[PDB]
């Protein structure tokens, strides 16, 4: 028979200090060991858990996952998530003479922002660059940031940044273009932001 | 201390139906060797597990896809007839024993097959210094690089401050956005914050740096184009602190 490993959902994102759950299915039961592996972007995989075909369970640290083989499932729930557990969990099994990988859970872990200070700011422009710039931050993690309008403003997601040595973490997203009428008034105006998000007067 | 899995060369652009040849070397004591191709349209996909230098596994890539291990479990894997959905990263992974023993990966080899190479441009970069108005809003002060116009997608961006390396206050973008993002090879963007405290950026000794290493064209490569042949390199930003 022909193995089938799925993995929902495909995309988690969800707020720090939340417990998390991850599946996969399989749907040959006739696997040596099914692994858990994180991939981060721009690098390889790391394993997290080995499970054999004889055991039912395996944990280390806040990671643990059970294997129900004859059910062709297998749970990884992560305890306590943390900013630092944002990563794609992959699932794989190993078959008598093949390896067969899910296509992932894309897992993004917000951190609580304690005093939100929306506000949207003009960099200065670059005397070696023709782009104007603008940038949205200090947001809280339940705002989204959409793409502009406009095919030639270029828009970031929001990344989260961490001031550690204050205690101290930031959303933002950059916003920027080279077309003349583009005011960093008006860059985001496809999203929905704070109705008290300060503008600066430029 | 102890190497991981090593793998070489780090990044390739060749063009259609040209071959290559990557080779990854296992952690010490790991016997077994595996190759697996991910893409973003089929992910993570088997090609094949060497042990005692002969092939144990294998995935369900055509022929023009081999592999090899030497005696010290060394591992190579060959890619002939090259196509454009070829591009991928191609993983190796190492394990005493990959039935009862975890994988190690190493980083990957990341190839993009193009059409033409004058379809290959490094990056643009600049840094675009603090809003005043954060800095009296915030106490705090964000500076942004923008790496621009860039094809393939084989640049690593930093920040340095002061000549040492940082990650406490940046922020890079995970991915890259397509300028033009209907087609095939479109150029790339890439952005990145670096923020400090506004006493740190108000000394004007503090030096800031955004570097982006691009991976392009090997020497071996014919160019003959009038724009600057698209080599690897380093292109660079970079700001001093301001008082008031």
């Amino acid at each position: 028979m022909k193995q089938e490993v799925t993995q929902i959902p495909a995309a988690l994102s969800v707020p720090e200090g939340e417990n998390l759950v991850l599946n996969c299915s399989f749907t040959d039961s006739a696997i040596y060991n099914l692994q858990w592996f994180r991939q981060d972007p721009g690098k390889g995989l790391t394993s997290l858990l080995l499970i054999q075909s004889s055991q039912r369970e395996q944990t280390s640290g806040r990671l643990n996952a059970s294997l129900d083989k004859s059910s062709g499932r297998s749970t990884l729930y992560i305890a306590a998530s943390q900013p630092g557990d944002s990563a794609t969990y992959l699932c794989a099994v190993t078959n008598f003479n093949k390896f067969y990988f899910g296509s992932g859970t894309k897992l993004n872990v917000k951190p609580n922002i304690q005093n939100p200070d929306p506000a949207v700011y003009q960099l200065r422009d670059s005397k070696s660059s023709d782009k104007s710039v603008c940038l949205f931050t200090d947001f809280d993690s339940q705002t989204n940031v959409s793409q502009s309008k406009d095919s030639d403003v270029y828009i970031t997601d929001k990344c989260v940044l961490d001031m550690r040595s204050m205690d101290f973490k930031s959303n933002s997203a950059v916003a920027w273009s080279n077309k003349s009428d583009f005011a960093c008034a008006n860059a985001f105006n496809n999203s929905i932001i704070p109705e008290d998000t300060f503008f600066p007067s430029p | 201390m102890k190497a991981g899995v090593t793998q070489t060369p780090r990044y390739l652009i060749k063009t259609r139906g040209q071959q290559v040849t990557l080779s990854c070397s296992p952690i010490s004591g790991h016997r077994s060797v595996s190759w697996y191709q991910q893409t973003p349209g089929q992910g993570l996909q088997f090609l094949f597990e060497y042990f005692s230098e002969t092939q144990r596994n294998k995935g369900n890539f055509p022929g023009r896809f081999s592999g090899r291990q030497f005696s010290n479990s060394r591992s190579e894997m060959n890619v002939s007839t090259l196509e454009l959905g070829d591009s991928a990263l191609y993983l190796c992974a190492s394990s005493f024993d990959s039935g009862n023993s975890p994988l190690h990966f190493g980083n990957g080899t990341r190839l993009t097959v193009t059409e033409d190479l004058n379809k290959v441009f490094p990056p643009e970069v600049a840094v675009f210094e603090p809003s005043e108005a954060e800095i009296s809003h915030t106490q705090k002060a964000t500076l942004v690089c923008l790496a621009t116009g860039f094809f393939p997608d084989h640049v690593e961006l930093s920040w340095w401050v002061n000549g040492k390396e940082v990650h406490s206050g940046v922020c890079t973008d995970p991915q890259p956005l397509k300028e033009q993002p209907a087609l095939n090879d479109s150029r790339y963007s890439l952005s990145s914050r670096l923020r400090v405290s506004a006493t740190f950026w108000q000394n004007p000794r503090n030096h800031f740096r955004c570097q982006v290493q691009f991976y392009g064209l090997s020497e071996n490569d014919e160019w003959t184009q009038d724009r600057a042949k698209p080599v690897t390199q380093i292109v660079s930003a970079e700001a001093w602190g301001r008082a008031d």
